[PDB]
RNA sequence: UUAAAGUUGCUGCAGUUAAAAAGCUCGUAGUUGGAUCU
RNA sequence: CAGAUACCGUCGUAGUUCCGACCAUAAACGAUGCCGACCGGCGAUGCGGCGGCGUUAUUCCCAUGACCCGCCGGGCAGCUUCCGGGAAACCAAAGUCUUUGGGUUCCGGGGGGAGUAUGGUUGCAAAGCUGAAACUUAAAGGAAUUGACGGAAGGGCACCACC
């Protein structure tokens, strides 16, 4: 945010947070992240600080439009809870997307049939996936994260403060840097409400497709 | 560099971190040119101007490249205060 | 070359310690180093349980327990399999194997 | 380390001469038993009269006989 | 012990790959496939990679397959994901939180928003794990 | 398939210092015959020709010829 | 126990530089190390640094430009003939075309640079580059 | 083995200095 | 012929980068030979500087192969280094060579004194540091040739240092440290900071960023 | 005999396992010694 | 057991024990001198201190103790890490070293000969400290790597192994 009233986060959006709840972190602190965080409450649960959250987010905005053609933003979940989240991020976005496994010596072998020299790259955990950001290391991806409040920011360069565990929190996360990277780019606007509702971007589960399939 | 002469004598004049202002290296590749965007303040859409950094393969094993961007983008007005 | 960096023994920031014999040799051992195991039993065994169960006087008469702690010199235990040796670098792991299911 | 002040001259001096000693080399000049024991006594060549020929038998890896002179 | 070799899973593989469409539920239909689509020689090399091209469709329409990437498979995924429930699961008439967070609001002076209902903190501090 | 694959060859020369036996093993490439290249491909390979590119359809369109 | 005192600030500033930090408290400060450290900051060395005054003895505190490779000390003070000067920065610093040598002189403190000028010897403190 | 060969010495050591004696 | 497989591939192919100094100055990996080649020049020779033979063993016997070290200079910008195993010592050579061209690097050179001329020498005193050789090139006055030993003379020459004042310690027989080491030195020069660069640096469009169009064509 | 020898090392080497830190502490000479005064 | 003046067993002297004198050496080891400065995290633990809801010693007030959540200073350690080193094993010191200097003490200079000869000196003696040389020799050694082997541990197979 330029301090502008505009870019300035609204109340709507900070009730998509309260109740997706990603302003609960894990009872670990990493020191690196210690600038994120709130304050503890009992319960250990650490309170990550939203005005920053907020702020990253758009952070890591500007640097994802800075960038011409957008198939260069490479975007990358291992585990299941990005997987969807992910998918559709590329798509509304027009990024290239890596979920489920990630292969190493993708970044450094041109004799693969997987290789991509990405400009940029987009990660959902930093613990998870190790892998796709030590190879940014040899190739020069400067690189965003969503970083639970312990996380190690090894290699990162743009980190975002979340819960990154729960499913809720991880969609919200990613559905809210998409629409954010789409009302920067000069498409959709400002004003409306986004169609596509936060929901969308979820971890299923089974037991849900099963009650939702069941339930028809 | 410059001879007596003045000419400049040197095969190229390489580009020093906004960080931690030491040499990035010929070879690297843990080195970043990060491109950060500008807004109109207007508007909030996006200008085609672009405030650049640049950060050295040191700080980036260190993480505290992430700090560093962090108050470039301060000392650059492009995050709020607070 | 230093095999372990705790050489074996758990000595700390004490110069000496007590020793003590090993159960199965008699070799003398520091307390520290020793090999050590406690074993809980019963008295009686699998079989002669349902036996001697039925020849009480005593109805819901629950068996003693034999209770003792052994060391094992380092020799020993390696002999009688008490303690195998691993890898270089599964050396490290000084967490108890996991008899607890 | 070594002792860096400035009035440590001499402790520096004196201790290198001791170690000096340790040196198989400068002990070999300098002391004077290896002179004493040298068949020349320091001299390039010796003259000498010859009290017999002598076979001496090569050692290991090869096989020869050195055809010597015991002078 | 049957089991099939490389050749079999492979040639399965990339024979899917290109040829999705063309190839169906039934054996005998996707081993005159592959009778036309490559180039085989003998019978039971033939008759294998067939029978894989088969049972790999058997595991495709169940869901993402490890080894094959279609566009085809891409789009009716790209139904079964996109779903959404008549409402929000994001939408509560009451949210609940905790003073402290109560607080961390009442800095970016959201202190005023209505659907909020604060709870009582918890009294007992345990959230450690009993170590031994 | 190494019957007709390949063709092997052994022979002696004789020297001074005795007899030195020799094996030359050669494999030919495949398939139309140009005195080389037996036509019969390894039972191995598998050859997958690529798909003809096919026009996707628009709108229904009958033409009568 | 702590004898030189300058010593032990320079190998601090040198350690929080190699770590690559903003900024650095050396303490405790002396005249000494103030006029050294100015003579680094004009040639701009390092920066701007600030003497927190306690009842004691100083703390600085010392902002970084990353301009500084080596910092150091040469332990014990030599007495730095202008003839003997030569073969000292031959020695010490990367090459003819910077760095310096800076000692006392009953002048003032200095650079081995402006001391030639001067046409004064004096003791050697340390160089930095 | 050292430990033993530093016993054989001292034996042979005693055994010097008895069959030198200060009456030599 | 030549097909380039990756982004910088192209814009080389298709004489988007003019000069290798827009590669250099973003410190972009270079991953195949002939864009150094392309790029220069018959200005490239090269030393095989050492074929050393080495032995592994198995249940057979010793099992031999060749370690190839080659060193690609360009006299007066650039040098590399490289090293190749393999059972064939032809194989081994050209790879070696295909190595030693992926790893170019650009050599600073300095003014020992006034500064007249084109720079002859080391521009301060660098130390390359190879497992235990240590070695170390030291401005020197114009004339004065290289002083050194013949396996280091060999890449300062090929680098375009005129003359160089070297000391090397260590254990230095073994030649691939010595080779690797002072190809370290060599590599040093343009990480060194000097008074020289300190202006601050203005920036540059990326090659990627800047032709990002051109390479959505192809 | 000098260089090579940074293999006598003030510049300038070493001392966990290669040669090597005293069992341990007290201790006189010896070396070394915090800030502060135009 | 071929032999066993050795491992194994039955005995058993000196010794092992206490007091009183000597002896001064141990893989006396962290095989890492001592004082000092600076340089990443992370949880633990021992001692003192300081703060903090909430439990308990029965029901309310203060002390005090036990648990609990932190913070500070010394400790014994640990895990972790492209801090940096290192020949490497490894070391948050074995780091801040050719970009070489905080103070200081002991001490090494190829392997043997040898911690022997001799003299001096201490002891009651066994020995301790101090300590050469002639000669002799191209290696002796340190880490790691593939092998081969083990009377070392685990898996694995085979009706030319068994059930
Ligand atoms: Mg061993
Ligand atoms: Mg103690
Ligand atoms: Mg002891
Ligand atoms: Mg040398
Ligand atoms: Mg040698
Ligand atoms: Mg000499
Ligand atoms: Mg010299
Ligand atoms: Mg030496
Ligand atoms: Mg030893
Ligand atoms: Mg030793
Ligand atoms: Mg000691
Ligand atoms: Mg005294
Ligand atoms: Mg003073
Ligand atoms: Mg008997
Ligand atoms: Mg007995
Ligand atoms: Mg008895
Ligand atoms: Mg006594
Ligand atoms: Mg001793
Ligand atoms: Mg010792
Ligand atoms: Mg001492
Ligand atoms: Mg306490
Ligand atoms: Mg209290
Ligand atoms: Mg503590
Ligand atoms: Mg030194
Ligand atoms: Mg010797
Ligand atoms: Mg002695
Ligand atoms: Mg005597
Ligand atoms: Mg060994
Ligand atoms: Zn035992």
């Amino acid at each position: 945010s330029g301090a502008l009233d505009v870019l300035q986060m609204k109340e709507e959006d900070v009730l998509k947070f309260l109740a997706a709840g990603t302003h609960l972190g894990g009872t670990n602190l990493d020191f690196q992240m210690e600038q994120y965080i709130y304050k503890r409450k009992s319960d250990g649960i650490y309170i990550i600080n939203l005005k920053r959250t907020w702020e990253k987010l758009l952070l890591a905005a500007r640097a994802i439009v800075a960038i011409e053609n957008p198939a260069d933003v490479s975007v990358i979940s291992s585990r299941n809870t990005g997987q969807r989240a992910v998918l559709k991020f590329a798509a509304a976005t027009g990024a290239t997307p890596i979920a489920g496994r990630f292969t190493p010596g993708t970044f450094t072998n041109q004799i693969q049939a997987a290789f991509r020299e990405p400009r940029l790259l987009v990660v959902t955990d930093p613990r998870a996936d190790h892998q796709p950001l030590t190879e940014a290391s040899y190739v020069n991806l400067p690189t965003i994260a969503l970083c639970n409040t312990d996380s190690p920011l090894r290699y990162v360069d743009i980190a975002i403060p979340c819960n990154n565990k729960g499913a809720h929190s991880v969609g919200l996360m990613w559905w809210m840097l998409a629409r954010e990277v789409l009302r920067m780019r000069g498409t959709i606007s400002r004003e409306h409400p986004w169609e596509v509702m936060p929901d969308l971007y979820f971890y299923r589960d089974p037991e849900e497709i099963e009650k939702e399939e069941q339930a028809a | 560099m410059q001879n007596d002469a003045g000419e400049f004598v040197d095969l190229y004049v390489p580009r020093k971190c906004s960080a931690s202002n030491r040499i990035i290296g010929a070879k690297d590749h843990a080195s970043i040119q990060m491109n950060v965007a500008e807004v109109d303040k207007v508007t909030g859409r996006f200008n085609g101007q672009f405030k650049t950094y640049a950060i050295c393969g040191a700080i980036r094993r260190m993480g505290e490249s992430d700090d560093s961007i962090l108050r470039l983008a301060k000392a650059d007005g492009i995050v709020s205060k607070n | 070359t230093k095999k372990r960096r705790n050489n074996g023994r758990a000595k700390k920031g004490r110069g000496h310690v007590q020793p003590i014999r090993c159960t199965n040799c008699a070799r003398c051992v520091p307390k520290d180093k020793a090999i050590k195991k406690f074993v809980i039993r019963n008295i009686v065994e699998a079989a002669a349980v349902r036996d001697i169960s039925e020849a009480s006087v005593f109805d819901a008469y629950v068996l003693p327990k034999l209770y003792v702690k052994l060391h094992y010199c380092v020799s020993c235990v390696i002999h009688s399999k008490v303690v195998r040796n691993r890898s270089r670098e599964a050396r490290k792991d000084r967490t108890p194997p996991p008899r607890f299911r | 380390g070594k002792c860096r002040g400035l009035r440590t001259a001499r402790k520096l001096r004196s201790h290198r001469r001791d170690q000096k000693w340790h040196d198989k080399q400068y002990k070999k000049a300098h002391l004077g038993t290896a002179l004493k024991a040298n068949p020349f006594g320091g001299a390039s060549h010796a003259k000498g009269i010859v009290l017999e020929k002598v076979g001496v038998e090569a050692k290991q890896p090869n096989s020869a006989i050195r055809k010597c002179v015991r002078v | 012990g049957r089991v099939r070799t490389k050749t079999v899973k492979k040639a399965a593989r990339v024979i899917i790959e290109k040829y999705y469409t063309r190839l169906g539920n039934d054996f005998h239909t996707n081993k005159r496939v592959c009778e036309e689509i490559a180039i085989i020689p003998s019978k039971k090399l033939r008759n294998k990679i067939a029978g894989y091209v088969t049972h790999l469709m058997k595991r495709i329409q169940r869901g993402p397959v490890r080894g094959i990437s279609i566009k085809l498979q891409e789009e009716e995924r790209e139904r079964r994901d996109n779903y959404v429930p008549e409402v929000s699961a994001l939408d509560q008439e009451i949210i609940e939180v905790d003073p402290d967070t109560k607080e961390m609001l009442k800095l970016l002076d959201f202190g005023s928003l209505s659907n909020l209902q604060v709870t009582q903190p918890t009294v007992g501090m345990n959230f450690k794990t009993p170590r031994g | 398939p190494v019957n007709y694959y390949v063709d092997t060859a052994v022979r002696h020369v004789l020297l001074r210092q005795g007899v030195l036996g020799i094996k030359v093993k050669i494999m030919l490439p495949w398939d139309p015959t140009g005195k080389i290249g037996p036509k019969k491909p390894l039972p191995d390979h598998v050859s997958i020709v690529e798909p003809k590119d096919e026009i996707l359809p628009t709108t229904p369109i009958s033409e009568q010829k | 126990v702590r004898m030189n005192v300058l010593a032990d600030a320079l190998k601090s500033i040198n350690n929080a530089e190699k770590r690559g930090k903003r900024q650095v408290l050396i303490r405790p400060c002396s005249k000494v190390i103030v006029r050294f450290l100015t003579v680094m900051m004009k040639h701009g060395y390092i920066g701007e640094f600030e003497i927190i005054d306690d009842h004691r003895a100083g703390k600085i505190v010392v902002n970084l430009t990353g301009r500084l490779n080596k910092c150091g000390v040469i332990s014990p003070r030599f007495d730095v003939q202008l003839k003997d000067l030569e073969k000292w920065q031959n020695n010490l610093l990367p090459s003819r075309q910077f760095g310096f040598i800076v000692l006392t002189t009953s002048a003032g403190i200095m650079d081995h640079e402006e001391a030639r000028r001067k046409h004064t010897g004096g003791k050697i403190l340390g160089f930095f580059f | 083995r050292a430990k033993w060969r530093k016993k054989r010495m001292r034996r042979l050591k005693r055994k010097r200095r008895k069959m030198r004696q200060r009456s030599k | 012929e030549w097909m380039p497989v990756t982004k910088l591939g192209r814009l080389v192919k298709d004489m988007k980068i003019k000069s290798l100094e827009e590669i250099y100055l973003f410190s972009l990996p270079i991953k195949e030979s002939e864009i150094i080649d392309f790029f220069l020049g018959a200005s490239l020779k090269d030393e095989v500087l050492k074929i050393m033979p080495v032995q592994k063993q198995t249940r057979a016997g010793q099992r031999t192969r060749f370690k190839a070290f080659v060193a690609i200079g360009d006299y007066n910008g650039h040098v590399g280094l490289g090293v190749k195993c393999s059972k064939e010592v032809a194989t081994a050579i050209r790879g070696a060579i295909i190595l030693a061209k992926l790893s170019i690097v650009p050599v600073r050179r300095g003014y020992w004194g006034n500064k007249i001329g084109k720079p002859h020498t080391v521009p301060c005193k660098v130390t390359g540091r190879c497992g235990s050789v240590l070695v170390r090139l030291i401005p020197a006055p114009r004339g004065t040739g290289i002083v050194s030993a013949p396996v280091p003379k060999k890449l300062l020459m090929m680098a375009g240092i005129d003359d160089c004042y070297t000391s090397a310690r260590g254990c230095t027989a073994t030649l691939g440290n010595f080779a690797k080491a002072t190809f370290d030195a060599i590599s040093k020069t343009y990480s060194y900071l000097t008074p020289d660069l300190w202006k601050e640096t203005v920036f540059t469009k990326s090659p990627y960023q800047e032709f990002t169009d051109h390479l959505v064509k192809t």
